[PDB]
């Protein structure tokens, strides 16, 4: 119970992260953060529910490294040449 | 399995290990750049992955018999399509 | 009990806090780093011991590495110049995170579980039977993923 | 870990410290055999932690049956899972390497420092690979079940000869080659303190490290092997050696990686299928006969 | 079982693809595709549940939609890159998986199996390509953290991670509305839609048809699952239906009005979810991916990285039956009788009403009407005076299939008494 609220203040603070970082590599890396809050949360709930919710965050675990590959994959290859990362450097696309 | 001693155990180790580290260290004060380097990284974070998988079979194998086998088989053949095609790809 | 996790969830939100503070892409990841260190330890203490090996193996030691790989081979730390700033936002960063922090306390207020379970520490022993068994479509189904994601991320860079 | 006794708190830490020393003192003579027989936060941190993370994880490794430390335990931590913390350990250290290039500021400093960690890493995950198949065999990931059943049914490497294989030649192959005063130095002792600790892992897992058939004496036959090994290793050091990494990764993987965990679905078939364990002996004993027949030619 | 079909021929493509040439590859997929198809249409009314895999009529309708979706945007890109068909391939197996649970886990993992290659296929490689595959990727990510985070309160206030767990009180509450975050998103919902507009302009056009028709369609599929409450079900409807028609009139490119087009859309299609009545939806969808299908082949005719409205002007003189097609397609996505929107369009209010949500469906119908502006503007515009404009005038295949896919629609104008029967568990 005690670790399921720091579970919850960790995803908020991934929020921030995410809300704050100028540069894509770490809004992706809060996002990472906020993944890791609701694994802890699983692990609390697998405790209390009978240790399905640990299969289940290592599958999660699995699934955040796929889309990890996939993200920094996409981040270098846009980025290469180009200059700085700061996310807000494309705009082009307006509503 | 284990008692959660050993756990505490292996902390305090560490911490002998660390303090010492920090003496020895107090002893000293007497284009294509990603490419490679990325795929054969993201390469380790994945067979990280397919290990991290494979223990959890390589203990209760033979109680999970053929099917659990079958299991493993396949999993480890899908993801080597995956290296063989990274490699088939080439990596340089 | 409280006397470790005390300074346990101390540090957790702390190296948290780090993550999402500092202005170094290197010492955020490597605090990111130390926080899934703890993590790890914390899984231990929460009787899911191999789930806490796997996080120190694959999250601590293998991702974000990849991500220091390749902040280092762009650039890391000196991204963040730029000064768009967006300063009126920070506290609504704040303030939204505050938000997203309230409701889920709320949520999670009023819980009376029993944290009670037998569950014998997180052992592969007793993890494997599940994984392939009950689990195996799930866990084969994540197989495929790794597939097509490796083969999207090579495809996805493969220069020429 | 249950069947093995649990030391106070007080012993386990002075054990790590005698450990700690020992292997320093025993890195110190190594180097001096080695030249007689040749006749800005970061920077600071990565260096720590190479040390740290090498100095780390020998203390698994039994060097007797338990109570025989006069009265103790020859290891220093026991813990159930075993083989998985040799891996834990053995990343950081890389992290260190790394980190220490780009610390330097300078091109190549960091490069060369990202060939030497990958390739670190590689092997370092190969021998993962290889110790899947005999852990199929024991059915524990925990250090002393696996040294007790080469003790009962008998040194592994009769079993998993190639994966036995792949495990010397991949640990063996990371001995080869490819202010800053101090920083050399440090990262050079981790490196030896890391070898001399696969000196004694090697005989620990596919042999029956320490646990003879005969004179069962409790730490000659481990320090003996130990010293086979660590041999074997000082005469790769001082020759130097040429590897040069492109060949070596096509090597590694392309032949040894896939060998690894194509021996283990071998293995793992066998121990599903519960026929006997002999069919591991006749299997290695021709895996034997072809790998090394096929070198005489 | 199709499943089956479309992991041999991923997994199969994946390496021979090596030994064949793009080409073949792309015959390859297309079969594929076509006998997972195919397999559905043999097990009509079969249900088949092996693990937390389950298809019903669900699955059924709405991966024979997703896996049309993957068809027709196969066929127009001939560009030889065997992992650009691949992709689509991996992308629809996910898109399967996805309406085939109630597992959020494996849910969880399906949607990363769809929206990983995704992310990829929005690269023509095109500076607003890479754009939009950045963008889609950030929010895609920072959605799936949300998702997991339900599940794992899911997890928290019942024992399964199993939709059908009987639920809490609060805790199920904040469940339900972080899984809904996530598959909203996944469906561009409001306000969880943002993504949709800068993705669609800056994709490449036909992977652009193969989002907004086979996405939604799972999307949707898997919304069917979730227990959407009364509230969060207006309030997603409300804010999705005004947004999209109202911010659809300030288009002048053709893409983007399509995809605010699709945000009022989904908020049409959210009504359904008042009952659930699935039915209704895969009615909806089916009018949906026809049309909307249609729309962006005709598109792709056109410009594949970007179209002005101006563009669509005279396509009538150019090819007469691209133009009827198109305009036809512009009334069925009006929702105007006797064409097969306007029954999707009522089936889904018919639920809206019969759940009793009276203002959230006059909102819907008003701002509806108001959509008769944009619609019109380009149906309409089939016949204007043509501006100087690129026009590959298509092969038999892309001809026939606008023609017919567009035919189809006044069909089930006149009579969706004929697939309408059994849309539902298949008698
Ligand atoms: C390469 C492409 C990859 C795509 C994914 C393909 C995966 C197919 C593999 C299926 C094996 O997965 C496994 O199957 C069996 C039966 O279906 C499941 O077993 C379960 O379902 C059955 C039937 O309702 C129940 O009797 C049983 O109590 C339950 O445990 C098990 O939970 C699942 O985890």
């Amino acid at each position: 119970m005690s670790y399921l609220l720091t579970s919850a203040l960790l995803f908020a603070l991934g929020v921030y992260g995410v809300l704050t970082r100028r540069t894509a590599i770490l809004v992706f890396l809060s996002i990472e953060l906020m993944l890791n809050a609701a694994n802890l949360s699983l692990v609390g709930f697998a405790r209390a529910y009978g240790l399905d919710g640990q299969v289940a965050a290592l599958m999660v675990i699995a699934v955040a490294a796929a889309e990890v590959a996939v993200g920094l994959g996409l981040i270098v290859a846009i980025f290469r040449h180009r200059e700085s990362t700061a996310v807000d450097d494309l705009s082009e696309l307006r509503g | 399995m284990a008692p959660i001693q050993e756990y505490v155990g292996t902390l305090i180790y560490v911490g002998v290990a660390l303090f010492i580290g920090v003496a020895a260290l107090l002893v000293g004060a007497l284009k294509r750049f990603p490419v490679h380097f990325y795929v054969v990284a993201m390469l380790f974070i994945l067979f990280d992955v397919e290990v991290a998988f494979l223990w959890p079979y390589a203990v209760s194998a033979g109680g999970l018999g053929l099917y659990g086998f079958l299991g493993v088989l396949a999993f480890t053949l899908l993801l080597f399509v995956g290296f063989l095609y990274e490699w088939w790809k080439g990596v340089m | 009990m409280s006397l470790l996790e005390g300074l346990a969830l101390f540090l957790l939100l702390l190296s948290g806090v780090l993550v999402v503070t500092l202005r170094n892409a290197i010492h955020a990841a490597l605090a990111l780093i130390l926080n899934f260190l703890v993590l790890a330890g914390v899984y231990v203490a929460l009787d899911a011991r191999f789930l806490g090996f796997i996080q120190v193996i694959v999250y601590a030691g293998a991702i974000v590495v990849l991500f220091l790989f390749v902040i280092m081979l762009l650039f890391a730390a000196q991204g963040e110049i730029g000064f768009d700033p967006l300063v009126r936002s920070r506290p609504l960063a704040a303030l939204l995170a505050l938000g997203v922090a309230g409701i889920l306390a709320a949520g999670l207020w009023g819980l009376d579980l029993a944290f009670t379970q037998d569950l014998k520490g997180g052992l592969p022993q007793a993890l494997g039977p599940l994984l392939y068994g009950d689990w195996l479509f799930v866990l084969l189904a994540v197989g495929f993923l790794l597939m097509a994601a490796t083969v999207v991320a090579v495809a996805l860079v493969e220069p020429g | 870990t249950w069947s093995y006794p649990v030391d106070p708190y007080w012993m386990v830490a002075l054990k790590a410290l005698l450990v700690v020393v020992g292997l320093l003192t025993a890195f110190a003579f190594m180097t001096l055999i080695e030249r007689r027989l040749l006749a800005r936060f970061l920077f600071v941190l990565a260096p720590l932690i190479s040390v740290v993370f090498a100095l780390l994880a020998f203390g698994l490794i039994p060097f007797g049956p338990p109570g025989s430390f006069f009265g103790y335990q020859p290891w220093v931590i026991n813990l159930d899972l075993g083989i998985l913390y040799l891996f834990a350990v053995s990343e950081l250290a890389v992290y260190g390497i790394f980190l220490s290039g780009w610390a330097s500021g300078s091109k190549y400093s960091l490069l060369g420092s990202l060939r030497s960690s990958a390739s670190l890493i590689s092997y370092e995950l190969g021998l993962g690979l290889a110790l899947l198949a005999p852990v199929l065999l024991v059915g524990s990931l925990n250090l002393n079940d696996i040294v007790n059943w080469q003790k009962e049914h008998g040194w592994l490497f009769l079993y998993a000869f190639p994966a036995f294989l792949v495990y010397l030649i991949a640990s063996m192959a990371e001995a080869a080659r490819t202010y800053s005063s101090i920083k050399w130095a440090l990262f050079q002792m981790a490196e030896y303190i890391h070898f001399i600790t696969a000196s004694a892992l090697i005989p620990t897992l596919f042999l029956g490290g320490w646990t003879m058939p005969v004179l069962e004496v409790p730490y000659l036959w481990m320090f003996l092997k130990i010293a086979f090994f660590l041999f074997f290793f000082i005469w790769i050091r001082a020759t130097w050696f040429r590897l040069r990494y492109d060949q070596l990764l096509r090597f590694g993987w392309g032949f040894l990686f896939p060998l690894a965990l194509l021996w283990f679905l071998v293995t793992a078939l066998v121990v599903a299928l519960d026929l006997p364990r002999t069919y591991l002996l006749y299997l290695s004993a021709l895996s034997f006969l072809v790998l090394l027949g096929a070198v005489l030619y | 079982m199709t499943l089956a079909i479309l992991a041999v021929f991923s997994v199969a493509l994946t390496l021979l693809g090596f030994v064949l040439p793009p080409q073949g590859v792309k015959r390859a997929t297309l079969l594929g595709l076509a006998l997972a198809l195919a397999s559905l249409l043999l097990t009509w009314g079969k249900p088949f549940a092996f693990g937390p895999y389950a298809v019903d009529g669900v699955s059924q309708v709405f991966t024979l939609l997703a896996l049309l979706g993957a068809l027709w945007t196969v066929g127009l890109v001939r560009s030889g890159r065997f992992e650009f068909y691949l992709l689509v391939l991996y992308a629809a197996l996910g898109m399967h998986l996805l309406a085939s649970t109630r597992h959020l886990l494996l849910m969880l993992v399906a949607l990363e199996a769809l929206s990983l290659p995704l992310y990829a296929l929005a690269t023509w490689r095109r500076g607003q390509g890479l754009e939009a595959a950045l963008k889609y990727f950030l929010l895609g990510a920072l959605a799936a953290a949300f998702f997991l985070y339900g599940a794992a309160l899911f997890y928290g206030a019942t024992g399964s991670l199993v939709l059908g767990a009987p639920g809490e009180g609060p805790l199920y509450a904040l469940a339900l509305g972080l899984l809904l975050v996530g598959l909203g998103f996944k469906a561009a919902l409001a306000p969880f839609h943002f993504w949709t507009p800068d993705v669609y302009q800056g994709s490449p056009t036909p992977v652009v048809l193969f989002m907004a028709t086979s996405v939604k369609a799972a999307a949707f599929a898997a919304l069917l699952r979730v227990a959407a409450p009364p509230e969060a079900l207006a309030l997603l409807v409300a804010l999705s239906v005004v947004v999209g028609n109202l911010a659809a009139l300030a288009q002048k490119e053709a893409k983007r009005l399509l995809a605010y087009s699709s945000i009022a859309h989904a908020g049409y299609m959210a009504l359904a979810l008042y009952t659930g009545n699935a039915q209704a939806l895969g009615f909806y969808l089916l009018t949906y991916v026809l049309a909307t299908g249609l729309a962006f082949a005709v598109l792709s005719q056109i410009s594949p990285d970007r179209v002005p409205l101006e563009a669509l002007r005279g396509l009538y003189r150019k090819d007469p039956l691209l133009g009827l097609a198109f305009l036809v397609a512009m009334l069925s996505l009006l929702g105007l009788p006797p064409l097969a929107g306007f029954w999707g369009k009522y089936l889904a209010f018919a639920e809206a009403a019969r759940a009793g949500a009276w203002g959230v469906l006059v909102l819907a119908l008003v701002t509806s009407a108001v959509s008769a502006y944009y619609y019109l503007g380009l149906g309409l515009a089939v016949f204007a005076r043509p501006e100087e404009t690129p026009f590959r005038p298509g092969p038999p295949w892309a001809r026939a299939a606008v023609v017919a896919a567009g035919v189809l629609l006044l069909a089930l104008g006149l009579l969706p008494g004929l697939v309408l029967p059994a849309l539902a568990a298949g008698g």
